RNA sequence: ACCAUGGUGACCACGGGUGACGGGGAAUCAGGGUUCGAUUCCGGAGAGGGAGCCUGAGAAACGGCUACCACAUCCAAGGAAGGCAGCAGGCGCGCAAAUUACCCACUCCCGACCCGGGGAGGUAGUGACGAAAAAUAACAAUACAGGACUCUUUCGAGGCCCUGUAAUUGGAAUGAGUCCACUUUAAAUCCUUCCGCGAGGAUCCAUUGGAGGGCAAGUCUGGUGCCAGCAGCCGCGGUAAUUCC
């Protein structure tokens, strides 16, 4: 069939929890632009590539 | 051409009046029949009681069942029907709880791929939809 | 005592109230708010009369310390210290006593007297044994 | 009624379209080369920059020598001198124009005790002034942005009570007299 | 009462509707404008719906009366007493709104009055309606990575600055919180002041939305396969999904 009324709920049902794990905390307020501030603008990066965004793989 | 003479601001102002008649948001704000056809009769939220879960089909180049509603209104009763705007959250809402429907995001035209449902429901049993979502809150023991 | 130091401006006598009334500033560094018994003994030998009629109030410590300021004033006299004086300053040190009753409690004599006319001897014991 | 105050203002606006690139990554460099906590206070400081503007160039438009092109002129052009943001000598209504955000920043009480060699590092006087030890001349002041003028820019130093200009030493150092004398001499 | 036949209107009369109290004003912001204004100030109106009055200088008064209509209380059943769109509170309607607190000390008002009274009004509690400030860590010695400053040189590594690893520490750093005393105030509580405690995952724990395009940010991995769902708009999903979980 094509899902007609009920299994609502199926793809969060039967996903696997992989549990959401932890690590050190955050920096907050002032210190969070403190560590951006940093990694965007003083460091001048000495590789190319097109300039690659901040959340690269 | 118009008018220009400095004594036409008759023939001006009274050609102006109603030619705003024919803008539709003007009219449905201005006619007042429009503010006593929507079911919110003019306001933003609205509790009903649920009567039948049902489930449209979408629209035309998608395939899918939108898990709907069948609310009666407590205000001024009146039947509407209303998306249930979540993965499982059709099985929180149970046979005549009571749940405030909201506006659906476009001013009482349907979003998205559903056929004509105009409301979606938020805080089914004055618990939250996303605390029930989240885990936050459960329905009442 | 020891760095307590007591400055006043905006001095201003008046024989309309027979009073010397005054602003008074107290500069301590590292203390807390100095109390208000421990600087009217000290305009008692700046003005030159005993702690009696001396009545210091409304002192507001500034932010960080230092220079707090109050409002001050001093009579020529104890028996004019109670005439033309508010009664609650009267009362910051014990001279005059206001401890009554609630004004809930005198709101409800004041009704209770008002449904009982004429007798005296009841419109004044009107509920006062049920205690 | 009420003898309530009833008037308040707002002090920043918010930008007109947001995530355009070239706005928020070059109004981040003002965030870290002065030490701020959010941008909400670079658009405070652009909201009074804005406004200083908007006055003075109305009174560009005015005629010379009108009466208050030169009352409210003069009065904007001494506000902003003995603020320290603008040299007196060259006093027009026309070099407040170029006046940019950059020198709005530099007369605030949280860069004017970095440079002058009280602190180092730009943070680490927040945490001087809004942890209490920094006053002007007899005034303890924990407020970043305290704008502070030039008459009073001499006064800068740490206050009396003060761990750096007095003493009384605080509870780590009393935890370390403490440590040692705790269960031993 | 006796006469005359007039008055108004397409320059919108007359009638209707109004989610219509009017205004000062508020939101907006190139100019022209558009929208809101029950709401503290001024004016009007009305105390359940109509009506009629008394007293008084002033009322068609309602925390005055008389009657009718509507709702509703006690009763020993003969009769009595009603009017919160005043302050709190309750029920109900609802998407939708505070304590049955303390006091006349302040601002003023009233009276025969320096003295009494005032749910006017002031003070507290509830308050993420909203508006203003403002923490959740900063310096270090290694340290691992970058820098026009080091050799007669792409020798060899740095004695020198910036950064993140990962640290190990530290100390005239401090607060939120706790708690004496002052101060505050009519009495207090806040706030400010100040002893004593109070930071190594400062675990004394920052979240809310997003990551195809608009529109800042991933074709990383796992799961489901036009299902479940997402998606303001375009769109994404039919067995490798940059968009679902």
């Amino acid at each position: 069939v094509h899902g007609s009324l009920a299994r609502a709920g199926k793809v969060r049902g039967q996903t696997p929890k992989v549990a959401k794990q932890e690590k050190k905390k955050k920096k907050t307020g002032r210190a969070k632009r403190r560590m951006q501030y940093n990694r965007r603008f003083v460091n001048v990066v000495p590789t190319f590539g097109k300039k690659k965004g901040p959340n690269a793989n | 051409g118009k008018c220009r003479g400095l004594r036409t601001a008759r023939k001006l102002r009274s050609h102006r009046r109603d030619q705003k008649w024919h803008d539709k948001q003007y009219k449905k704000a201005h006619l007042g029949t429009a503010l006593k056809a929507n079911p919110f009769g003019g306001a933003s939220h609205a509790k009903g009681i649920v009567l039948e879960k049902v489930g449209v089909e979408a629209k035309q180049p998608n395939s899918a069942i939108r898990k709907c509603v069948r609310v009666q209104l407590i205000k001024n009763g009146k039947k509407i029907t209303a998306f249930v705007p979540n993965d499982g959250c059709l099985n929180f809402i149970e046979e005549n709880d009571e749940v405030l429907v909201a506006g659906f995001g476009r001013k009482g035209h349907a979003v998205g791929d559903i056929p004509g449902v105009r409301f979606k429901v938020v805080k089914v049993a004055n618990v939250s939809l996303l605390a029930l979502y989240k885990g936050k809150k459960e329905r009442p023991r | 005592n020891d760095t307590v130091t007591i400055r006043t401006r905006k001095f201003m006598t008046n024989r309309l109230l027979q009073r010397k009334q005054m602003v008074i500033d107290v500069l301590h560094p590292g203390k807390a708010t100095v109390p208000k018994t421990e600087i009217r003994e000290k305009l008692a030998k700046m003005y030159k009369t005993t702690p009696d009629v001396i009545f210091v109030f409304g002192f507001r410590t500034h932010f960080g310390g230092g220079k707090t300021t109050g409002f001050g004033m001093i009579y020529d006299s104890l028996d004019y210290a109670k005439k033309n004086e508010p009664k609650h300053r009267l009362a910051r040190h014990g001279l005059y006593e206001k401890k009554k009753t609630s004004r809930k409690q005198r709101k409800e004599r004041k009704n209770r007297m008002k449904k009982v006319r004429g007798t005296a001897k009841a419109n004044v014991g009107a509920g006062k044994k049920p205690k | 009624p009420v003898a309530r105050s009833w008037v308040c203002r707002k002090t920043y606006v918010t930008p007109r379209r947001p995530f355009e690139k070239s706005r928020l990554d070059q109004e981040l460099k003002l965030i870290g080369e002065y030490g701020l906590r959010n941008k909400r206070e670079v658009w405070r400081v652009k909201f009074t920059l804005a406004k200083i503007r908007k006055a003075a160039r109305e009174l560009l438009t005015l005629d010379e020598k009108d009466p208050r092109r030169l009352f409210e002129g003069n009065a904007l052009l001494r506000r902003l001198v003995r603020i320290g943001v603008l040299d007196e000598g060259k006093m027009k209504l026309d070099y407040i124009l170029g006046l940019k955000i950059e020198d709005f920043l530099e007369r605030r009480l949280q860069t004017q005790v970095f440079k002058l060699g009280l602190a180092k590092s730009i943070h680490h006087a927040r945490v001087l002034i809004r942890q209490r030890h920094i006053r002007v001349r007899k005034q303890v002041v924990n407020i970043p942005s305290f704008i502070v003028r030039l008459d009073s820019q001499k006064h800068i130093d740490f206050s009396l009570r003060s761990p750096y200009g007095g003493g009384r030493p605080g509870r780590v150092k009393r935890k370390n007299a403490k440590k040692g004398q705790g269960g031993a001499g």
